[PDB]
């Protein structure tokens, strides 16, 4: 048998939330940038021996729309919070997603996993101490990524599965 | 001196859809009206005959203008890159409103979009400067071809474009 998770990525605009979300789904990338207004996706995976079947709403780095935003935060299971690293203001806009994500799901413990993005640029202004720092304070796994060359793709997205896998089963 | 008037001539895959035409408040908003009106005429040497109406979602709004990337990304003033919001005098009030997107304050440059009905959460942060003064039926027809995340079904072009 299969399990199902619904996973939303989320972050600031042009930190890479598409680019890993392709990546994962469809194993290429491209430098043409499409803003989103959103999409969703569907995939079969196995993690950790298990047949899992992915479900993935790709977000907009819009914040204008909160009562679809607040939906998008009580249906999904899991947030992939993504900023790029170099882009300091994406880091600093962390903090808000996640205070979003609690205060809509009513709830100091909900998967997420936070995701340092474009690891292969040579113009990192975020240090990937200061991520590790953030996300101990959070208490949710930190993973830098590169969806260029694919770097800690798949770990971050089957990460956040096993955060949601360990939350249910409590 | 009188409100200007543009008109697009809209295709669909190269064959005509209509004309659609615009009045544009000069009156009110004369930076932002004058860029709209130079861009459609091409008097600088660039401006939007040939783009496409890239981002097409039905029951909000038809929106296009990308001359420089083709690719919903880009597009360029007549004054610069970007140019400050002239003023939020008038409002997304219904059908019809001709108003300039944008990335945050004060960067438009030419992408612009046509409501398909009221809008008025954009208030205060797009700047509204004209409305369709025919050919409204042409720009419901657009509709056709737009879905939920905007991609449209099949090309949608501003075949022709100039001042009347
Ligand atoms: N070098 C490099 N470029 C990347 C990486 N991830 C994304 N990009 C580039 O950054 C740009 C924006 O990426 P995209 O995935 O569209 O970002 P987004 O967060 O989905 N943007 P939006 O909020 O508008 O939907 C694109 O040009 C893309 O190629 C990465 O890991 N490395
Ligand atoms: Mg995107």
């Amino acid at each position: 048998s299969m399990t199902e998770y619904k996973l939303v990525v989320v972050g600031a605009c042009g930190v890479g939330k598409s680019a890993l979300t392709i990546q994962l789904i469809q194993n290429h990338f491209v430098d043409e940038y499409d803003p989103t207004i959103e999409d969703s996706y569907r995939k079969q995976v196995v993690i950790d021996g298990e047949t899992c079947l992915l479900d993935i709403l790709d977000t907009a780095g819009q914040e204008e729309y909160s009562a679809m935003r607040d939906q998008y935060m009580r249906t999904g299971e899991g947030f992939l919070c993504v900023f790029a690293i170099n882009n300091t203001k994406s880091f600093e806009d962390i903090h808000h997603y996640r205070e979003q994500i609690k205060r809509v799901k009513d709830s100091e413990d909900v998967p997420m996993v936070l995701v340092g993005n474009k690891c292969d640029l040579p113009s990192r202004t975020v240090d990937t101490k200061q991520a590790q720092d953030l996300a101990r304070s959070y208490g949710i796994p930190f993973i830098e990524t590169s969806a260029k060359t694919r770097q800690g793709v798949d770990d971050a997205f089957y990460t956040l599965v096993r955060e949601i896998r360990k939350h249910k089963e409590k | 001196m009188v409100n200007p008037t543009v008109f697009f001539d809209i295709a669909v895959d190269g064959e005509p859809l209509g004309r659609v035409s615009f009045e544009l408040f000069a009156d009110k908003v004369p930076k932002t009206a004058e860029n709209f009106r130079a861009l459609s005429t091409g008097e600088k040497g660039f401006g939007y005959k040939g783009s496409c109406f890239h981002r097409i979602i039905p029951g909000f709004m038809c929106q296009g203008g990308d001359f420089t990337r083709h690719n919903g990304t880009g597009g360029k003033s007549i004054y610069g890159e970007k140019f400050e919001d002239e003023n939020f005098i008038l409002k997304h009030t219904g059908p019809g409103i001709l108003s300039m997107a944008n990335a945050g304050p004060n960067t438009n440059g030419s992408q612009f979009f046509i409501c398909t009905a009221k809008t008025e959460w954009l208030d205060g942060k797009h700047v509204v400067f004209g409305k369709v003064k025919e050919g409204m039926n042409i720009v419901e027809a657009m509709e056709r071809f737009g879905s939920r995340n905007g991609k449209t079904s099949k090309k949608i072009t501003i075949a022709d474009c100039g001042q009347l």
